[PDB]
Parts: C-alpha cells; sequence; structure tokens
C-alpha cells in the first residue's frame, strides 16, 4: 500500500537534498582543488546514488513483476509437459 | 510505522549507500591519487570523513523515517535486490530445464 | 542445451551489461562534466523500458523459438541419413550379439532369425550377401 | 538470428537515439556552439560504430557457435539408432562358426 510513496520519497530525497548539496558545494570549491574533490567524488557518489537508486527500485518492481510473470509462463510449460 | 518495516527501509538505504560509496571510490581511484598525494592512507581518511558525514545525513534519514507512516506486511525477507535477483536467476534455470525436457 | 540460459546470459552481460556500461563509458569520454552528466539522461529515457529486465526476457524468449525451430529443421533434414540398417528390424539375437553379449544361447532361435534377414560399401554388401546365403545354406544342411 | 540482435544494437545506439538538431537542443541551453557539438556528434557517429562493428562479431560467433554444438548434440542420438552392418557381420562370422 506504500510501495511507490518510499520508492519516490528516497529518489526525492536525493535529487532534493542529496544532489544540491554536493553540487553546491562542489561549485563553490573552484578555489580549492583538494575540498573540490571531496565534493566532486560527493557529487560522483550522489549522481551514482540517484541513478543507481532509480533503476534499482526500478529492478525491485520489475524483478517483481517478471518474476511473477515467469511464474505464469512456467504453468503453460507445464501444461505443455502435461499434454506431452 | 513498525520498527521491522522502519529498518528493513534502513538496511536498503545504508546498505546501497555504502555500496555507492566504496564503488565510486574504486571506480574513480585513478583520478584520486595524483591530488591526495598518492596517500592510500589520505583516500582512507578521506573516506572515514565522508563516511561519518554520509552517516550523519543517513541518521539523518532515520531520525525523520521514522516518524514516517507505513504499514508492518512488507516482508524483510524479500526487501533486498540480491535475493530476488537469485530467485530470478532459480526460476531461469527452472525455465531452460523444463523447456528442453 | 538449456540454449535460454545462454541467450539471457549473453543479451544481459555481452549486450546490455556492455551497452548499460557504455553509456557511463560515454559520460567518462565525453568529460565537461555536465556534458556526461545529460548524456546519461535523454538517450538513456529514450532508452527506457528498451533494456528492462521484461524486454530482456522477451526479446530473448523470442531468440530461444527462433533458435528452437531452426534447430528443429535442422534435426528433421537429417532423420532420414542412415548409412547403415536401422534398430527394430533385425532378430532379437542379432540385435543382443550386435551391441552385447546375449547372455544365452538358443540354435533355434537363430536360424529362425538369420531366416529373416534381408537382401540390400559394396565390398561390405558383397561380403554381407555371400556370408548370409552360406548361412542359409548351413542351417538347410543342419535341417537335412 | 543474428539479424535481430543486429538491429536491437543498431536501435540501442546513443547516435540512433539522438539526431543532430535533437542533440543540439537538449545541449543548446548547456554548450557553446554547434560546430563545437558537431564535433561530438560527429565523434557521436565516428564512435558508435567501432562497438557496431565489435557487437556484429559478438553476435555473429554467438549464433553459429551454438548452432555448431545444438548439430553435433543431434547428431549423436542417431548414432545410438542405427547399426553398423560391419559389425552385423562381425555377429555373423561368429554365429556361422556356431552353426560349422
Amino acid at each position: 500500500t506504500t510501495i511507490d510513496v518510499l520508492s519516490s520519497l528516497f529518489i526525492n530525497l536525493f535529487e532534493n537534498d542529496l544532489i544540491p548539496q554536493a553540487l553546491k558545494d562542489f561549485n563553490k570549491s573552484d578555489d580549492d582543488q583538494f575540498r573540490k574533490l571531496l565534493y566532486k567524488l560527493d557529487l560522483r557518489l550522489f549522481q551514482t546514488i540517484s541513478d543507481q537508486m532509480t533503476r534499482d527500485l526500478k529492478d525491485i518492481l520489475d524483478i517483481n513483476v517478471s518474476n511473477n510473470e515467469l511464474c505464469y509462463q512456467l504453468k503453460q510449460v507445464l501444461a505443455r509437459k502435461e499434454d506431452l | 510505522p513498525s520498527k521491522i518495516m522502519i529498518g528493513s527501509i534502513l538496511r536498503l538505504l545504508e546498505t546501497n549507500t555504502v555500496s555507492a560509496l566504496d564503488s565510486v571510490f574504486e571506480k574513480y581511484e585513478k583520478e584520486m591519487n595524483q591530488m591526495t598525494h598518492g596517500d592510500n592512507n589520505e583516500v582512507k581518511r578521506i573516506y572515514s570523513k565522508k563516511e561519518r558525514l554520509l552517516e550523519i545525513i543517513l541518521t539523518k534519514i532515520k531520525k525523520k523515517l521514522r516518524q514516517a507512516k507505513f504499514p508492518s506486511r512488507i516482508s524483510e525477507r524479500d526487501l533486498d535486490i540480491e535475493y530476488i535477483y537469485s530467485k530470478r536467476q532459480f526460476i531461469q534455470n527452472r525455465y531452460s530445464q523444463e523447456l528442453q525436457n | 542445451t538449456d540454449t535460454y540460459n545462454s541467450i539471457s546470459n549473453f543479451i544481459e552481460n555481452e549486450l546490455t551489461a556492455l551497452l548499460s556500461s557504455d553509456d557511463y563509458l560515454m559520460d567518462d569520454l565525453a568529460g565537461p562534466n555536465e556534458v556526461c552528466r545529460l548524456l546519461k539522461a535523454q538517450v538513456i529515457e529514450k532508452r527506457k523500458d528498451a533494456m528492462s529486465r521484461g524486454k530482456q526476457d522477451l526479446l530473448s524468449k523470442e531468440i530461444y523459438d527462433n533458435e528452437s525451430e531452426l534447430r528443429a529443421s535442422q534435426s528433421q533434414q537429417i532423420m532420414e541419413l542412415v548409412g547403415d540398417i536401422p534398430k527394430y528390424s533385425l532378430g532379437s539375437e542379432l540385435r543382443n550379439r550386435v551391441e552385447g553379449e546375449p547372455q544365452s544361447t538358443s540354435i533355434e532361435r537363430l536360424i529362425e532369425d538369420v531366416l529373416k534377414l534381408p537382401q540390400m560399401d559394396l565390398k561390405v554388401l558383397s561380403e554381407y550377401s555371400n556370408l548370409r546365403k552360406d548361412l542359409i545354406l548351413k542351417c538347410q544342411a543342419l535341417q537335412i | 538470428s543474428e539479424q535481430l540482435l543486429h538491429n536491437y544494437v543498431s536501435d540501442s545506439l546513443l547516435t540512433t537515439l539522438i539526431s543532430f538538431q535533437e542533440f543540439k537542443q537538449q545541449l543548446q541551453s548547456y554548450t557553446s556552439d554547434e560546430q563545437q557539438l558537431q564535433h561530438w556528434y560527429e565523434l557521436l557517429q565516428a564512435r558508435d560504430a567501432r562497438v557496431t562493428s565489435e557487437l556484429e562479431a559478438r553476435i555473429k560467433q554467438f549464433f553459429i557457435t551454438l548452432r555448431s554444438r545444438l548439430l553435433r548434440f543431434l547428431e549423436s542420438e542417431q548414432l545410438s539408432h542405427s547399426l553398423s552392418l560391419e559389425t552385423l557381420i562381425d555377429a555373423l562370422y561368429k554365429i556361422n562358426d556356431l552353426l560349422q
């Protein structure tokens, strides 16, 4: 009853809070390579977190639906076995 | 919201985030060293500083997620990507062998 | 066989993993950080559901159907070729002795089996015919 | 089905997914120059080919390699249903010895 509230809230959190947090810090640090670094790796971490959780939540949904779907096709295969 | 539900989300959030943190560190390590003076120790210290800061954020999510209304029925045994991926592999093998028979 | 698993692995790793990670590789090649950050947006969101596990499973199933039909035809066009006699067309004693020790012997069974042997390389055919005729004469001589 | 995979990989190319004018306008608010964009786009075509040619090689070898194992697998069972006439003569010789 709350699956795409949960995933949407997580995805919303990353682009709304995480991504700008490192992005603004990454933008600010042009004077300091070592701090601009920490913020660039944080920005890459938050971008990869963004894309990774987006298609990982897509993956939990897709794996669930495709598992049910493959179960049904397996029923079909068993029916063929019985006929033979 | 059930403590089991809150935890199961926390396990997904924390475990996935660290898997992003270690993966990005090793993926980008080639452009990491020239400006950390090539010190893997400093990289580890840099990891620790961001780990606690990420934990500070993650704990911020926890103490804000705990009051977020959720049910209790969803199982923690299925709320993990790797387990359902292994299930995908298992059913795939079942499918193939049944077809050939 | 389990060729469905083979094609599934091929599409998921050799193709889907390759090009999905090639999105990130094109990202790294273009950088111009925001270039790649956008590159991962519009082509990928035009790519959505064309690389889903559902779509991968569907296309792999289609490929499996194609290959199964093709190998079925390939088997069908070799069912008929036999440069030999087939099994079940020769008496029990012969189909036993030819492949293993019969575990028992009976001369009467042997003669009423060898009397059934049909007419037919050319040297094998010649020795077959001569040996069979000699054997028929042998059992006739017995009976007499 | 080599052509199926060839179509899928050709469809999956980024250059296939974005035209130049398309490629321009998502990047128009961002990049500086059309010709500089074209450099990446002609790079995008001059690049997106060599994977395609590489992708052709692996799908081609993939589809023929499985055909080889299927064929020999199918051929093997036929050997269990036919009897070598030479072995039949090998048996008939000893049968004649018994009768003798």
